[PDB]
């Protein structure tokens, strides 16, 4: 895989969503370098913010790859309400083994956010003669695909749910579904489970939805 | 009347590779004068030959050169680069017939392999081991720009160089006062239309068929005492350079002799 | 990882087929061994396709074609027997060209691991989005494998125009589940229109199921 005779390599990361939602988060910027030899170790870094060198960038700890590169990190923390408004960020890296800068943007994706619709939805009839069965959380009509979503119960987390990728709908939107499997027990005796959101068009980001059923 | 030559043949260099230009007149025992331009500037040195121990950015130009004559020499246009990848060519402008080299050229002398080169955004050629590439006779085909691609790491792109190749004459054009199939005995002259000197001396041939009409010493025509059928068939006549540098063949006219 | 290392040449990708060929009879699913980085200088091409080791002809070709990077592109279809796949018989490909030291053995074969069959349940859109103009139409398809798979919607005889499903999904318990939404116009509902979730795997009956959907008392 390791090549001809070229040189290191440069990807650029978002922060983690929850970074984002979560106010007792910091959300992140990643640029990261890969391919380094021991030999050129030593790298520049320029941050231009919409254009605006920052030095504000937080440079992690080299590591030691098998293949002799060193995964290269640098951290810029962000304010919150600066991705959302959709600013730029740039990553500028200079290195002596490389004859030109490597220059590299991101952004949240444009067009206008829209609220995603929520609905919950219980196990098929079907399911009920299993040991088994599966909870359904939808949501549709979010933009952009950026999104988290988890299930709690009695004021606690689910362990045991899982999340489709993004889908594009065929009105430029995305849909999902998200998977919470729990005991056929837990279900009968009508506990109240609830889908919880995390969302830039809700309202205070979040938004959660429950679901009981039994015997009214 | 001076001319510039490049060691490195290549008009396009990255940084920290040697160079060195030089001056040359063909005099044995010519002195040790010269007089180099700079986008229209003269620099301080005076010595024949101009030897870069390291080249920079600013190193980058126009050069030209004089040196112990009446005249200048002919500008030459030198770029210095930076990048990967480097298409490099022996020369940017030349009239077809005069031959051209060619050379993408990895930094630090890296290994590339997949290699490609292209003309006017066509990849004409693939090589999977870096090599030169030499067209041992141009034509106005040749021009265009061009670019290289290889394969290191990751599917690299050379920057794109213009190549200008200047035209002499148009192909000639032979033509006969009358049309195919002709009568038995008569007396025929061909001409050859050119009527355009580049700005010496004509050899001409003519040929009959797979065999060949005389070929010894031949000049413009021949004179047919006696047209026959026999003779119905292609006719033509030959264009070459002094050198047999540029040569052309010339497309088969076809002349039909009824007797 | 058939990734054998060597050194810079022509390049080989052998491709399976698509699952619609694998599972409909009236359909015919083919096995692509592609080939690239043939030069103008050795534009042979020599195709050896052992099967499990038997080597077999048959072979075809699709007209070379020359790309705009000045190469050419050659593709080799093998026609496929369906249960001749299913039960992960081997094939081999091999490529002959003189500029090669050594011949090529890319190796396929369908994916390892039980095959599961899935449990297909739908569901009925949501009341709370009873109050919309359009309404959503719930397929789950979950515990199949591998995750090769084919899924439609259809309504009276006929495919659904506006459904969508998602990628499969590697589920928890090693096998992989996915949905497909199916939309509709709430009157079309409402009036009762009955609408059918298809899908097609390896491990079906008839490699084929569908679920129904109407109101149900009790
Ligand atoms: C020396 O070894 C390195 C390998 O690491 C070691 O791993 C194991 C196997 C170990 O045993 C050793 O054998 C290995 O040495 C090599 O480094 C690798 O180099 C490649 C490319 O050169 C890197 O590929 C990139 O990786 C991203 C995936 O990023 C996420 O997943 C990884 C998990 O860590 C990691 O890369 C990132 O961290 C990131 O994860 C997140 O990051 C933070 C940081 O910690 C984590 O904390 C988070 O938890 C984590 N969350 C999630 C989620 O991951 C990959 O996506 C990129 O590939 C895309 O870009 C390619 C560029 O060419 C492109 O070819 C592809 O298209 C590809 O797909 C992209 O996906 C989006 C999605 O839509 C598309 O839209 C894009 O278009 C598309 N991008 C492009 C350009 O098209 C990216 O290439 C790889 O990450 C790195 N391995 C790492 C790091 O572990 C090293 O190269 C090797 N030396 C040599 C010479 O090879
Ligand atoms: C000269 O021109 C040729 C045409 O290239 C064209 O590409 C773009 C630029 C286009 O705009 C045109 O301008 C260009 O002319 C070039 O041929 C291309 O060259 C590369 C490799 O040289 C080929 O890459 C391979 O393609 C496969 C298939 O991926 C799909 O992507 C496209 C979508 O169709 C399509 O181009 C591909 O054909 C292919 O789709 C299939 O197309 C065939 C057509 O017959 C259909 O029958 C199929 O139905 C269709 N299938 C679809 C769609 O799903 C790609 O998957 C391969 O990825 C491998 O190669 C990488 C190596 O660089 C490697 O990093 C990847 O990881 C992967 O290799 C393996 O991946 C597995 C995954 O885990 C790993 O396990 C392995 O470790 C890893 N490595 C291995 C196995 O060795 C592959 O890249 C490209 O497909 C081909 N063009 C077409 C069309 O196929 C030519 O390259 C160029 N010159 C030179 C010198 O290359």
């Amino acid at each position: 895989a390791p090549e001809l005779l070229g040189g290191p390599s440069v990807f650029l990361f978002p922060p983690k969503p929850k970074d984002t939602l979560m106010i007792s988060r910091t959300p992140e910027v990643t640029c990261v370098v890969v391919d380094v030899s021991h030999e050129d170790p030593e790298v520049k870094f320029n941050w231009y913010v919409d254009g605006v060198e920052v030095h504000n960038a937080k440079t992690k700890p080299r590591e030691e790859q098998y293949n002799s590169t060193y995964r290269v990190v640098s951290v810029l923390t962000v304010l919150h309400q600066d991705w959302l408004n959709g600013k730029e960020y740039k990553c500028k890296v200079s290195n002596k083994a490389l004859p030109a800068p490597i220059e590299k943007t991101i952004s949240k994706a444009k067009g206008q956010p829209r609220e995603p619709q929520v609905y919950t939805l219980p196990p098929s009839r079907d399911e009920l003669t299993k040991n088994q069965v599966s909870l359904t959380c939808l949501v549709k009509g979010f933009y952009p695909s950026d999104i988290a979503v988890e299930w709690e119960s009695n004021g606690q987390p689910e362990n045991n749910y899982k999340t489709t990728p993004p889908v594009l709908d065929s009105d430029g939107s995305f849909f999902l579904y998200s998977k919470l499997t729990v005991d056929k027990s837990r279900w009968q005796q009508g506990n109240v489970f609830s889908c919880s959101v995390m969302h830039e068009a809700l309202h205070n980001h979040y938004t959660q939805k429950s679901l009981s059923l039994s015997p009214g | 009347k001076a001319v510039i030559k490049l060691q490195p043949p290549w008009v396009s260099v990255f940084q920290e590779e040697s160079v060195t230009l030089h001056c040359e007149v063909p005099h044995l025992p010519g002195s040790s004068s010269t007089q180099w331009f700079l986008n229209g500037t003269a620099i301080q040195t005076s010595t024949p030959t101009y030897h870069i121990t390291s080249a920079s950015e600013d190193d980058s130009g126009e050069y030209r050169c004089q040196r112990g004559l009446s005249g200048r020499s002919d500008p030459i246009q030198l770029e210095v680069h930076r990048g990967w990848l480097l298409l490099q060519v022996s020369s940017r402008v030349l009239t077809e017939g005069e031959p051209l080299a060619l050379r993408c050229h990895a930094w630090k002398d890296k290994l590339v392999y997949n290699v490609l080169y292209y003309r006017n955004g066509k990849a004409f050629k693939f090589f999977h081991w870096n090599s030169n590439l030499t067209i041992l006779k141009t034509n106005m085909s040749h021009s265009g720009t061009y670019h290289c691609s290889g394969m290191g790491k990751h599917r690299y792109t050379s920057a794109g160089i213009s190549v200008t190749v200047k035209e002499l004459f148009p192909a000639p054009v032979l033509t006969a006062s009358v049309t195919s199939p002709l009568l038995e005995g008569t007396p025929v002259t061909l001409s050859c239309e050119t009527k355009l000197l580049l700005q010496l001396q004509l050899y001409f041939s003519f040929y009959m068929g797979s065999k060949t009409l005389r070929g010894r010493d031949t000049s413009s025509e021949y004179q047919i005492l006696t047209a026959r059928r026999e003779d119905s068939g292609l006719y033509w006549c030959e264009a070459a350079t002094e050198d047999g540098n540029v040569l052309k063949r010339s497309p088969e006219l076809e002349l039909q002799v009824l007797g």
